[PDB]
């Protein structure tokens, strides 16, 4: 019954800022709590703070204070979420969510919004083939990219048994390496073409690679 | 604050099995604590509310109880749909908490992985960098231990790993390792291999290449 409908992904650099919103469509926006809450790559959730809009009253947690400031708009029912003096460990999927005071609960969540942190610059991926042997196993590693996603598909996606595309991996660089396989049968390696495609949407990079032995 | 541990930190079962997932506060949160439910890529998704309440349109086979430190949440029989991670949540103190995440995975039969090494293409080394690729292919349980081996010698600091959701067809892990160092470091060396342990494995299995 309520929508909560956050804005796009953000890349920022250390010491900077970022503002998010959530806009609600439907029920009450004035007799609500608005929370936002975060989460690392694979770990776990954390609450940030919140604010009930029509007294314009926000609370934080204390690791967070002075950090985080969390306003609202009842007039566009938007909520918004700003971290100032970013770091590396800021880097997380944001999202917010509805609080209900009666019982202590979030119902309504909203997409969320990922904000990578980094001193990285967006940076297309290079695409390296990685050949089967001489049931066989090929695939592509797509090195050095910046930031997160990136997709991988094979033959146009018309090939989709067998793959596996394994999550990315932060190297020290600061910048992003994945790889993507798939197992065939050795028959077809003689004739079956192979190709990896990789997109790269935050750098409207599109790169394929045939992969042969 | 007030600190949430669930437990096991892992369950495996199979579908149409009982789960039984438990959540321990610190102190007492009375009846004012929530489960979720949460898949890759999606925001959690409210099952139970102060503490044995369901949210509208949650499923008859999710269910919760306790009160005050301790906490249930029971799935009577797991559906396909219910393998993922929850968290328990509470509010009866600022700041608001979560649990660390349960994650319910599907048990199956011990599979052994299918072990593939990858040199570095000439078109990278081109670039002044050598990565070297591990695949681990459908294997259950998920731990493995990859090991890389250089002329022999154990390699350490160097390599970083990857491991794919438990696949729904066949419910088994794959798991990706990259070694890399720099092109002179990689030239002045022959053997590189990758050393795998598993408990589908009777010993170690090593696979290598001579540059």
């Amino acid at each position: 019954q309520v929508q909560l409908v956050q804005s796009g992904a953000e890349v920022k650099k250390p010491g900077s800022s970022v503002k998010v919103s959530c806009k609600a469509s439907g029920g009450t926006f004035s007799s609500y709590a608005i929370s936002w809450v975060r989460q690392a790559p694979g770990q776990g959730l954390e609450w940030m703070g919140g604010i009930i809009p029509i007294f314009g009253t926000a609370n934080y947690a204390q690791k967070f204070q002075g950090r985080v400031t969390i306003t609202a708009d009842e007039s566009t029912s938007t909520a918004y979420m700003e971290l100032s003096s970013l770091r590396s460990e800021d880097t997380a999927v944001y999202y917010c969510a509805r609080y209900d005071g009666i019982y202590g609960e979030l119902d309504f969540w909203g997409q969320g919004t990922l904000v990578t942190v980094s001193s990285a610059s967006t940076k297309g991926p290079s695409v390296f083939p990685l050949a089967p042997s001489s049931t066989a196993a090929l695939g592509c590693l797509v090195k050095d990219y910046f930031p997160e996603p990136v997709t991988v598909s094979w033959n146009s996606g018309a090939l989709t048994s067998g793959v596996h595309t394994f999550p990315a991996v932060l190297q020290s660089s600061g910048l992003y390496s994945l790889s993507s396989v798939v197992t065939v049968p050795s028959s077809s390696l003689g004739t079956q073409t192979y190709i990896c495609n990789v997109n790269h949407k935050p750098s409207n990079t599109k790169v394929d690679k045939k992969v042969e032995p | 604050e007030i600190v949430l541990t669930q437990s096991p930190a892992t369950l495996s079962l199979s579908p149409g099995e009982r789960a039984t997932l438990s959540c321990r506060a610190s102190q007492s949160v009375s009846s004012y604590l929530a489960w979720y439910q949460q898949k890759p890529g999606q925001a959690p998704r409210l099952l139970i509310y102060d503490a044995s309440n369901r949210a509208t349109g949650i499923p008859a086979r999710f269910s919760g109880s306790g009160s005050g430190t301790d906490f249930t949440l029971t799935i009577s029989s797991l559906e396909p749909e219910d393998f993922a991670v929850y968290y328990c949540q509470q509010r009866s103190n600022w700041p608001l908490t979560f649990g660390q995440g349960t994650k319910v995975e599907i048990k199956r039969t011990v599979a052994a992985p299918s072990v593939f090494i990858f040199p570095p293409s000439d078109e990278q080394l081109k670039s002044g960098t050598a990565s070297v690729v591990c695949l681990l292919n459908n294997f259950y349980p998920r731990e493995a231990k990859v090991q890389w081996k250089v002329d022999n010698a154990l390699q350490s600091g160097n390599s970083q790993e990857s491991v794919t959701e438990q696949d729904s067809k066949d419910s088994t892990y794959s798991l990706s390792s990259t070694l890399t160092l720099s092109k002179a470091d990689y030239e002045k060396h022959k053997v590189y291999a990758c050393e795998v342990t598993h408990q589908g494995l009777s010993s170690p299995v090593t696979k290598s290449f001579n540059r």
